[PDB]
């Protein structure tokens, strides 16, 4: 079980970037993404910088920068299930084809390249962490954020993201697995505005990413909402 | 009205390890004292194009992945299973005592089953049949698979996640497990991690001009970069008193460069200072520092300057990466494990290897060991400085 306050947010997904788009979407059931809808451009990064980051990373760094411009934060946690899968796939293809690897592509393939690049671009020498936990990367990553609040970091920037899943992998992932890029940034603080308890579930491979299940339920404003994971669920209450 | 006034520290209970020094803690302890790593030698088929490469390998036959868990069948998870078998009675006792819900599983990795992902791409692209017998599953290559696999294997229902902060992954895992116990969310935590040899990091570090084809020489005149190794380490952290305490933890970010360190070591200094203040000790109370010491020009220069600044010239220190290799995501927990062995088995301190090119004469004096010597104070420090400028410092002590 965990309790926290969430005091600000910034998010981007196919067809969803403006506050009014997110609010309208939270009013709609079921919670769903059309992967054919366009993504908005990065607003805090020069286009050359944005286009050199991967499809998910650029959104995650942009959303993080938006919150760093509005708040003094003490620590940063990024979460991603698939991490830099596009770069990993490119490098595994370089190895298969006996082609040279780009040193920048390799350096940026580390899971923490998004949070690392954010600290460099924002000149922000803050404690940083980067978490992966399969389907439950978002929910388990909140425990990493809570360890940093426990250790005395008052305001923790928390960003969940994925890049596009290369078509190569579509035959080895579940038919339900989301394959589009998105990012959800939250500003976390010590408090009891929200509580979350974990339970067993019969569900797995949700069709909507956990951070977007969360944002839908949180923006919709009902007293109780559920985030589904890997044969578990996360019971949120206001 | 008056009421009767009668009406926490984290310890290490057990460590399981595999690395180039051996397949279990007994063999690793012996080989560390001898300064010989049987798994460290030149191997073909990794470094393109058609080159041999000195690598720190685990050659042990690994336990089979139970066939009901075949989605998790990576060498990475079989290395973790081999480490778990060394501490299984202690883990079984913790689960039975505290319950499934009050144990955490916090891993670190920079690879997961990356070699399995590499095999899958090459076998698919060229329709290869004969070379490969491996049943690939996407779960094997996910960075969250180490903690997911161990939680499923042990039925652990507490927090379960993997840190992936490059070379600091498995030392961050130790910090997070320590904090989840301090917070009261769990009573014990299985922490550590594993990284396994893959063509991707070997050729990636070569692309950065940061791979030594020959065995690395940390802090030496002729040093030409890193030697990659693989390792698994599991530590059982607990609130219940044990002979060894986790006295201090420290963390920082450089906010400087994605692969080069802060030239003034600002982040390294911040992490070391944070660990000393958590432990409530001065630099003078450290008996030994297990350095990061990767063998790159920039890392070893920065680190010698930082140790000279905080400790001066009289604190024994060395990098053991000439024995294990740089085990990447596994390095933090591997080196914490070696430090735990020095303390529990009263081993002599490992020297820096100056038998080949000799010390870099441009580096400040910082207490680098020219020969093995006894540990004079029962407190040791292990530091890790990673890509994305991600830094950790750990302090272990006799309770």
């Amino acid at each position: 079980k965990l309790t926290l306050d969430i005091t600000d947010w910034q998010a981007i997904a196919p067809g969803l970037s403006l506050t009014e788009e997110w609010k309208a979407w939270s009013a709609t059931l079921p919670a769903a993404i059309d992967k054919s809808r366009p993504l908005e451009k990065c607003t805090q990064l020069p286009m050359m910088t944005a286009r050199r980051l991967s499809s998910g990373s650029r959104l995650a760094v942009d959303c993080g920068l938006s919150l760093l411009r509005r708040h003094q934060v003490d620590a940063i946690v990024y979460t991603s299930r698939h991490g830099e899968l596009e770069r990993n796939y490119q490098i595994l293809q370089n190895l298969a084809q006996q082609e040279s690897i780009s040193p920048t592509n390799f350096a940026m393939s580390v899971h923490n390249s998004s949070v690392g690049n954010l600290t460099i671009v924002a000149k922000a020498p803050l404690v940083s962490s980067s978490v992966s936990a399969g389907i439950d990367s978002f929910q388990q990553g909140l425990f990493e954020a809570l360890t940093l609040i426990h250790a005395g970091h008052r305001k923790v920037l928390f960003v969940d993201f994925e890049g596009e899943i290369p078509g190569f992998y579509h035959n080895v992932i579940d038919a339900k697995t989301p394959t589009y890029p998105f990012a959800v940034a939250l500003l976390l603080e010590q408090g009891a505005g929200l509580s979350c308890t974990k339970q067993s579930s019969m569900e797995t491979e949700p069709s909507l990413p956990q951070s977007l299940q969360f944002l839908h339920g949180w923006l919709r404003g009902e007293q109780h909402f559920v985030v589904s994971g890997d044969h578990c669920q996360w019971n949120w209450s206001r | 009205m008056w009421s009767h006034p009668q009406f926490q520290g984290i310890y290490i209970s057990a460590v399981g390890m595999l690395n180039a020094l051996g397949d279990n803690v007994d063999d690793i302890a012996q080989n560390l004292v001898l300064g010989q790593a049987p798994g460290m030698y030149e191997r073909s088929g990794w470094l393109q194009p058609g080159k041999t490469c000195c690598l720190g390998g685990v050659d042990a036959e690994l336990p089979a992945m139970p066939d009901m868990l075949s989605e998790h069948n990576s060498r990475n998870n079989r290395l973790l299973l081999a480490a778990l078998m060394q501490i299984k009675p202690q883990v079984d006792e913790a689960i039975a005592r505290h319950g499934r819900e009050r144990i955490a599983v916090i891993m670190g990795t920079s690879t997961s089953g990356l070699d399995e992902g590499d095999q899958h791409v090459s076998r698919t692209v060229y329709q290869q049949s004969h070379g490969s017998y491996h049943d690939y599953h996407y779960y094997q290559q996910e960075l969250g698979d180490p903690s997911r696999f161990l939680a499923r294997y042990l039925a652990i229902e507490g927090p379960a996640f993997t840190l992936s902060t490059a070379c600091s992954s498995s030392s961050r895992a130790i910090i997070s497990g320590q904090r989840l116990i301090e917070m009261g969310l769990v009573d014990a935590a299985i922490v550590g991690g594993a990284d396994t040899l893959s063509r991707m990091p070997i050729n990636g570090f070569d692309s950065l001009e940061s791979l030594s084809p020959t065995l690395c020489e940390p802090f030496c005149q002729d040093r030409q970069g890193i030697t990659i190794g693989e390792a698994s380490t599991l530590l059982l952290l607990t609130r219940e008193p044990q002979p060894i305490a986790l006295l201090g933890v420290g963390e920082s970010s450089d906010a400087w460069h994605m692969s080069a360190p802060h030239p003034e070591g600002r982040g390294a200094i911040a992490a070391i200072n944070m660990a000393l203040r958590k432990a409530g000790i001065s630099p003078a109370e450290i008996g030994y520092i297990n350095l990061h010491g990767t063998g790159t020009k920039l890392n070893d220069q920065m680190e010698s300057i930082v140790i000279n600044q905080i400790f001066g010239e009289n604190t024994p220190c060395s990098s053991t990466k000439y024995l294990t290799g740089h085990t990447l995501g596994a390095a933090g927990a591997c080196e914490a494990g070696l430090c735990w062995l020095l303390l529990t088995r009263h081993l002599p301190l490992p020297a820096q290897d100056f038998t080949r090119s000799g010390i870099d004469i441009a580096l400040p004096a910082c207490g680098l060991l020219t020969q093995s010597q006894p540990l004079e104070k029962p407190i040791v420090m292990s530091n890790s400085f990673a890509f994305g400028g991600n830094n950790t410092s750990l302090i272990l002590g006799v309770a």
